[PDB]
């Protein structure tokens, strides 16, 4: 009920001062009633299994859908990991972003949505 | 226009947060500023001292005082705020929560040394809170509470509280003395982290509480610890005219009341942990109840941020000079470790830690690693419900620190029993640590004398593939079907193939759980989509109760060097109603899996197979929830589900239970007819695991009561079984 209600690590919008990749809540509707993170900055060698454990330390997963290369069709470095309900999801966002995956820094972000076609560089 | 309401909660809270000016003058300055904006409206003032008094006790001591400034500058204030505060703490009480009502009843008794209440009202009321432990048929929690909500305030407000009532401070006591040593403990063992009373005994809050009083009262009441703003104020306090507490009568016992779980004190440190430094506290002193109760409270607020988290804790407030560092561990473990389960999410305390560990990088470290190796030593004693947050706590802390560790201090394990403790720990931990990397990655981070304790590997088994074991039927279906599914086969050209096994069938679904493991096995990926694409084929194979155990038995025959992996294939069966909850107990506790019956996996699964079932009643309950407050012959459709949503719910555990009574007599009435040792190390955690079940699930158990009580636990089962059951009951009595 008052300034302990924040939550920094939660906290939607990453307010760049930059001009235009999402400023209509046509979007960002989607964003805030997500329950799948968007993991970057993965080891080229990171597998699913390993992923799975980590994610799951904070709640159930649903799917995890491995970042590709449009061209070579391999790990290009990220990934979508999709809880069932968001507070699992606040969680691994308020634990796990930030920590360390294959001994380095993964920084994950929400995201409005997984759509094919989005797991290519 | 609310400008001067947003300006205002900042400067309510600005003044407790650190500051670049004395405590004293923020408070003085903060006086007249809110006296200032009292005729130019209180009632903002008024709903914000309310609830700092209650969602920030942490910093008790000086809100209480910046409401006593305001008393001694204007009389009707503080007559108005009392007038909140009781009628807060009359709505707090109804709703149930009683962690949240002990906040105020402190806060109100410390308002008593900053002249606001009157000294003997304060006890008029406690008299009331002791006088509930008379009352008739009323759970013990209910009574333990009052009384807790009492004792626990004294470490404040006691020093100038007994300069009266002292007459009824000495009936007080003496009534709360006889109603203590009246109590059951039950409890206890199903609540302690060790069962060691060395080093550390692990005492019951109110029977170690009450030694802190104890030692309060002859020591005069006098305390090192608590912070009073109000004692370079006591000139402006004196001419304050305290105010009168009416009659308070405690909500009497419903059907509807529901009152905090009896607790067992953590206690891993004392002052020769720490040698060179501050002295802590003694485990029967106040001071230590004190900080403890604070940092408790300082995660409780900022647990939602680890970073902020950091720093509000080890910029604690500390009047006397102590050794922070391990009381902040000490608290986290204190949480973690927290029987039944802990106030937060064990991943939190991970993080927490690394932050902490950021933060202080040449004190936190050096404690941390001398509180690993305690834990690791003690062992022996521990709760296996602890000993699985503690492996999963120390592998994860390891993958954020390049898995360094000093193993070889631990190296008096590899001269152990496997089954024994210590070693089991080194195990399930590296087990891990393999899925949060690679088994080849643990071999390269442990020493030589380590690797038999090391991991197996993640090696499907394919049973019908280089296998020059021809002799074994339907050989040939496999390795047809194994062409099948390479060549983009679907469910009714795999059919075709089954069609032609000899023999629900035991064959028919070996043959094809096997082999459609073996090409899905490279990844989780596969493994599933294989699942969900020949989806039709699994149901229609295992359509009864015998074939869906199967199913399971097969897929561990495959896979029972990969833990993880079947983990995940049970999760996703039962999600896509491969196989369901019932089975999957009936195989936790099968024969097959009896030299794993200890290993974490198992029953990390037998869990999360729970909670998927806690998790959909729920849903059901809240879809139903909603439909009612609405064509709707949808709520016919969803009562009728939730009655079926339950009913499996109730044979689950039942089912759980029944088989679990069953392994435990076998082992009770065997070591009684060889002459055996009971406290065998599969006993110790087979009984454990047994109230590691009533200790999660808890909450939902209690709607089986006329059915657990009469008929699967009663006289006749062993004592020491029944036993967990009595136990359990402890907790809602």
């Amino acid at each position: 009920l008052k300034a302990l209600r924040s939550d920094s690590y939660v906290e939607l919008s990453q307010y760049r001062d930059q001009h235009f990749r999402g400023d209509n809540e046509e979007q960002e509707k989607l964003l805030k009633k997500s329950c799948t993170l968007y993991v970057g900055n993965l080891s080229f060698y990171t597998t699913e299994e390993q992923i799975y454990e980590l994610f799951s330390k904070s709640g159930d997963i649903k799917k995890i859908i491995m970042g590709l290369d449009k061209m070579k069709k391999t790990a290009c470095g990220f990934c979508f990991v999709e809880y069932y309900s968001r507070a699992d999801a606040e969680n691994a966002m308020r634990y796990i972003n930030g920590t360390r995956l294959d001994d380095r820094i993964i920084r994950t972000d929400w995201d409005a949505g997984f759509k094919e076609g989005r797991q290519y560089g | 226009a609310n400008e001067t309401e947003d300006h205002l909660e900042s400067l309510i809270c600005k003044v407790g947060e650190k500051s670049a000016c004395s405590l004293e003058s923020n408070l003085e300055g903060l006086a007249g500023v809110l006296e200032a904006d009292l005729p130019n409206y209180k009632s903002k003032i008024l709903r914000l001292l309310c609830t700092v008094a209650r969602l920030l006790p942490e910093k008790l001591t000086i809100y209480t005082t910046l409401v006593g400034l305001l008393n001694a500058r204007n009389y009707n204030f503080g007559g108005e705020f009392v007038e909140a505060m009781i009628r807060q703490l009359k709505e707090s009480l109804k709703a149930n929560n009683y962690n949240e009502a002990v906040y105020l009843v402190r806060f109100l008794s410390d308002l008593v040394n900053c002249h606001v209440i009157a000294a003997p009202s304060m006890v008029a009321m406690f008299e009331n809170f002791v006088s509930v432990t008379q009352e008739e048929d009323v759970p013990q929690v209910r009574r333990d509470w009052y009384v807790y909500a009492f004792l626990s305030s004294l470490p404040w407000v006691g020093k100038e509280l007994y300069e009266k009532k002292d007459a009824e401070m000495d009936r007080i006591f003496a009534n709360t003395e006889s109603y203590l040593k009246r109590r059951q403990k039950t409890h206890v063992p199903m609540l302690q982290v060790w069962t060691a009373d060395k080093p550390h005994p692990q005492e019951e809050y109110l029977d170690c509480l009450w030694a802190q009083i104890q030692k309060l009262k002859k020591d005069r009441w006098q305390e090192r610890h608590i912070l009073r703003p109000y004692l370079a104020f006591d000139s402006i306090l004196c001419e304050a005219l305290q105010h009168n507490l009416p009659p308070f009568t405690p909500p009497p016992h419903t059907e509807d009341s529901v009152y905090p779980m009896p607790r067992v004190i953590f206690r891993m440190f004392d002052y020769t942990d720490d040698p060179e430094g501050p002295v802590m506290p003694g485990s029967h002193s106040v001071e230590r109840f004190v900080i403890e109760e604070n940092l408790h409270c300082i995660i409780k607020s900022h647990w939602k941020e680890r970073k902020t988290c950091a720093a509000q804790l080890v910029s604690y407030p500390g009047k006397n000079k102590i050794p922070l560092n391990y009381h902040i561990v000490e608290v986290i473990f204190a949480e973690l470790f927290q029987l039944p389960a802990p106030p937060h999410i064990d991943v939190m305390y991970t993080t927490l830690l690394i932050e902490l560990c950021k933060l202080q990088p040449g004190s936190l470290p050096q404690v941390l690693a001398q509180a690993t190796e305690m834990l690791y030593m003690r062992l022996d004693t521990m709760n296996t419900t602890c000993v699985d947050r503690f492996i999963n706590w120390f592998s994860h802390h390891l993958s954020n620190f390049q898995f360094r560790w000093s193993w070889e201090d631990w190296s008096d394990c590899l001269s152990q029993d496997p089954e024994s403790p210590k070693p089991k720990f080194v195990r399930e931990v590296l087990e891990k640590c393999m899925r949060l990397s690679y088994h080849q990655r643990i071999l390269d981070i442990v020493p030589p004398t380590f690797s038999a304790l090391c991991p197996a590997n993640p090696t499907c088994i394919y049973k019908y593939g280089d296998e020059s074991s021809n002799s074994l039927p339907g050989h040939s279906v496999a390795l047809c079907l194994a062409v099948a599914f390479k060549s983009k086969a679907t469910n009714d050209e795999i059919f075709s193939i089954l069609k032609d096994v000899p023999n629900f069938n035991p064959l028919k679904i070996e043959v094809f759980v096997q082999t459609l493991l073996h090409l899905a096995a490279k990844s989780f990926s596969h493994s599933f989509s294989a699942l969900a694409k020949f989806h039709e084929v699994f149901k229609t194979l295992a359509e009864s109760d015998e074939g869906k155990l199967h199913v399971l038995r097969v897929m561990f025959e495959v896979w029972r060097n990969h833990p993880q992996m079947i983990a995940v294939l049970v999760d996703k069966m039962i999600r896509t109603q491969i196989v369901d909850c019932a089975a999957v107990a009936n195989w936790i506790f099968s024969s097959e899996l009896s030299r794993d019956f200890t290993r974490l996996f198992v029953w990390e699964i037998l869990h999360s197979t729970i909670r998927k079932m806690n998790k959909h009643v729920l849903k059901i309950q809240k879809e139903l929830e909603e439909a009612k407050e609405k064509l709707e012959e949808q709520i016919e459709r969803l009562q009728e589900k939730v009655e079926s949503a339950q009913s499996e719910q109730k044979n689950l555990f039942l089912v759980i239970f029944q088989r679990f009574i069953m392994i435990l007599t076998e082992h009770l009435v065997r070591c009684e007819t060889d002459g055996t040792s009971v406290l065998t190390p599969w006993y110790k955690n087979c009984i454990e695991r047994l109230q590691q079940i009533f200790l999660q699930h808890h909450q939902i158990i209690q709607q089986y009561m006329v059915t657990l009580e009469n008929l699967l636990f009663t006289a006749e089962l062993d004592p020491h079984i029944l036993a967990v059951f009595q136990q359990f009951c402890a907790l809602q009595a």
